[PDB]
RNA sequence: GUAUGAGUAGCGAAAGACAGGUGAGAAUCCUGUCCACCGUAUGACUAAGGUUUCCUGGGGAAGGCUCGUCCGCCCAGGGUUAGUCGGGACCUAAGCCGAGGCCGAUAGGCGUAGGCGAUGGACAACAGGUUGAUAUUCCUGUACCAGUUGUUUUUGUUUGAGCAAUGGAGGGACGCAGUAGGCUAAGGAAUGCAUGCGAUUGGAAGUGCAUGUCCAAGCAAUGAGUCUUGAGUAGAGUUAAAUGCUUUACUCUUUAAGGACAAGUUGUGACGGGGAGCGAAAUAGUAGCGAAGUUCCUGACGUCACACUGCCAAGAAAAGCUUCUAGUGAGAAAACAACUGCCCGUACCGUAAACCGACACAGGUAGUCGAGGAGAGUAUCCUAAGGUGAGCGAGCGAACUCUCGUUAAGGAACUCGGCAAAAUGACCCCGUAACUUCGGGAGAAGGGGUGCUGACUUCGGUCAGCCGCAGUGAAUAGGCCCAAGCGACUGUUUAUCAAAAACACAGGUCUCUGCAAAAUCGUAAGAUGAAGUAUAGGGGCUGACGCCUGCCCGGUGCUGGA
């Protein structure tokens, strides 16, 4: 029947976005951790 | 900077057709409204109105050595004249 | 009165419903409506607080008058109506100045009346007096609590409240549910009991109708699993093993009182009798 | 890294054959012919989602469940045009952010004013042609919205010019169900057109075959029809004003008149375009040239239009818009002419080989259109426009397993259990029990007719005759009865071993709670209960309906006591 990963464009940028991760005190921990590891795509 | 809007002309099998109705094709640098290109052409070539057209383009790929890389964006400019010619190409 | 549908199909056997045999029109006033929402029992946090809510038809709120302050200008009633929010009908009124608003519907009001609500009106159904000049023995309603707040006491259909006797301060009253108290003598009230009187005599009949009004099914207690309600568990049909039958968080349900022992009203309450 | 199993299992549903091309090489590529499959879809358009897969010319190392000159693959070049279409430079719903602010060990929590937010509101373009790919975008023709200049017609910013609020208002403005009426579309059958006359017995035809059988927006005229009573008088009020608006009290008015709305129709638009076919000079059916536009029948939940009647479960907000005054405040209307109009999306696939499932997967995917014969019908059988022949085959015709067809005599002897199969099944007509909450059981049971031809048809059908073993001749299309337990019923339940006698359920009963109500989320502010107020709101047990519901307060809780 119906499987999970039904993809959209708005939702994937209003959940895992950037501004939605520069709008907290925890999102910044996430970002800085992704920058320490030396990652390319900090956040989708 | 009202001289580096227009970059260069497009020379294609299609464009060559539009040369037979006074319609020319240039590559216009991004971030430029229509009216700007109007002004630029009128002030660089002694020509006139008959509103321009404009476009946008996506990039593509290429594969050389496990190296996947895009190419630049574009912006065509398809211009129409009323009375004069461009014996410049 | 009350219809009695003829039994055609089982989910129609013994339903009952009003006639709506006094409601005049079916088109509300425009400048008295206000929107609403169906909170389905949820906070700003977004959790259930009270169970069994939400999920029915739509409603739009009607701004009823509750203070009755315009005095010394005659008020004319023109139409009764239906209201989905309260359990009692509503009347629309025109004042001579050219303003509109609503009123609750006392048991006996009719189109064409004229109403006044000053400190020196006459005592007939519909008028809204201050609590002092209402003589002994009458049956009044929309009683206030704090002078200027509006009505917050008896408000729903088929309800009564006598006035036992005045004092120098304050006025006594026999509320409905048969308990006496006293409230400041400078509160507003209107006379006569509320309207639709058989609205308790309606056997709904189906389960989809009590779901039209925004109710919701409410599982028994003794069916749930032990980790989710103190009664539950037990393999088979089980009796309440624990003493003092319980609610799902403590607080035995039968016999236990729940006033606030240091309330700020026991000075004003005489003979809590029926709770 | 390489063995064994082993050259084994598999090659992922559906019909192909021949001739000629092409080429080192051919069942698998191209072309042709016949055949065959779907056709409320295997057909046409769109929203997501994918992200160059689109087109042109080359290639065959790897992917393609085999082959491959071929490809959604590799290489090279090239394609996506907007004042009018969807969104922004307009309005707001759920929700979120929230200057000040109220709380909190830090972090931070919550919220006013103000904002953000389409799934909704409101708003100016139509038809045809053009390419290898784009087309309400390019081209032709005919329009529309809002502005700017130039010659083309009324002056105290008082406002008799005009304009004109962030204020006063009107409006925008809203459910479900059921039939009835009016149009256009679509469909069907005979008129007009151009063409040719059968090589199998027969046939120049009122009555013979094949084939086509028309056209906008805007503008002008009208209009099936639909909705609505209207006028004066003396008053209140509308934070200041109002000639705008509400409203009271009274006198006339009612099939009327006035107002508001309206699908559609006729001309024009149009010497334009389209069209069966005819059709070159060559690489072209190409360039180019073309008939006619009738009558009658059936006719839409598409449209008038949520228009009307009925019901209770009582059915969004704000801007755009129209007015009135307060009002800063030369002289703006309308001639016509000519000009200006910003950014973002536009290729392609899109019941799929291009999306979601690791796959070129027998699964899933919201919306519009969706034809003919019978036929109530989007059911079923064959078919139109249109598309497909599915990515391994050639032989033989054993056991055995799967999917189907038929059977003598017996007809539940099998078996845990008639599980599985068999049997009934459409329309019309006659007729139908116990029992009952009087509604039902009831399609109870059990029976009869159906084809074709002619005559009469009052209208439905009736008579006469003909043939077969069988006449809804194929596909679609209830097996029934007699008793018991459980559960009242329609529903809901363990995605992926249980769908019930389980839960829900309408009714019953006890109990709490007088409003800053009890109760719950949170440390608190704050919230829900509720814009509710005991005929209300929470908690516990029982579960339609009928008749009922005995004894015990010593023990344990609860309430009252002093």
């Amino acid at each position: 029947m119906k499987r999970t990963y039904q993809p959209n464009k708005r939702k994937r940028q209003k959940v895992h976005g950037f501004r939605k991760r520069m709008s907290t005190k925890n999102g910044r921990r996430v970002l800085a951790s992704r920058r320490r590891k030396g990652r390319k795509v900090i956040s989708a | 900077e009202l001289l580096d809007v227009i970059k260069r002309p497009v020379i294609t099998e299609k464009s060559m057709l539009a040369m037979d109705e006074k319609k020319y094709t240039f590559e216009v640098d991004t971030r430029a409204n229509k009216t700007l290109v109007k002004q630029a052409v009128e002030s660089a070539f002694d020509v006139k109105v008959a509103n321009v057209n404009i476009l946008n383009v996506r990039p593509k790929f290429k594969r050389m050595g496990k190296y996947a890389g895009y190419t630049k964006k574009r912006r065509k400019a398809i211009v129409t004249l009323t009375e004069d010619s461009k014996e410049i190409q | 009165a009350i219809k009695k549908y003829k039994p055609t199909t089982n989910g129609r056997r013994n339903m009952t419903s009003s006639d709506f045999a006094e409601i005049t029109t079916s088109t509300p006033e425009k400048s008295l409506l206000q929107p609403l929402k169906n909170n389905a029992g949820r906070n700003n946090n977004g959790r259930i607080t009270v169970r069994h809510q939400g999920g029915g038809h739509k409603r739009q709120y009607r701004v009823i008058d509750f203070k009755r302050n315009k005095d010394n200008v005659a008020a004319v009633v023109k139409t009764i109506e239906y209201d989905p929010n309260r359990s009692a009908n509503i009347a629309l009124v025109h004042y001579e100045d050219g303003v509109k608003a609503y009123i609750l519907a006392p048991k006996g009001l009719e189109v064409g009346m004229r109403l006044v609500s000053g400190p020196e009106a006459d005592i007939k159904v519909g008028n809204a007096l201050p609590l002092e000049n209402i003589p002994v023995g009458t049956v009044i309603h929309n009683i206030e609590m704090k002078p200027g707040k509006g009505g917050q006491l008896i408000r729903s259909a088929g309800t009564s409240a006598q006035v036992l006797g005045k004092e120098g301060k304050y006025v006594l009253i026999r509320l409905n549910s048969g308990e006496v108290r006293m409230i400041l003598a400078t509160c507003r009230a209107t006379i006569g009991s509320v309207g639709n009187e058989q609205h308790e005599l309606i056997n709904i009949g189906k389960a989809g109708r009590s779901r039209w009004m925004r109710k919701r099914p409410t599982v028994r207690g003794s069916v749930m699993n032990p980790n989710d309600h103190p009664h539950g568990g037990g393999e088979g049909k089980t009796p309440i093993g624990r003493k003092a039958p319980v609610s799902p968080w403590g607080q035995p349900a039968i016999g236990y009182k729940t006033r606030n022992k240091k309330a700020k009203s026991d000075k004003l309450i005489v003979r809590r009798r029926t709770k």
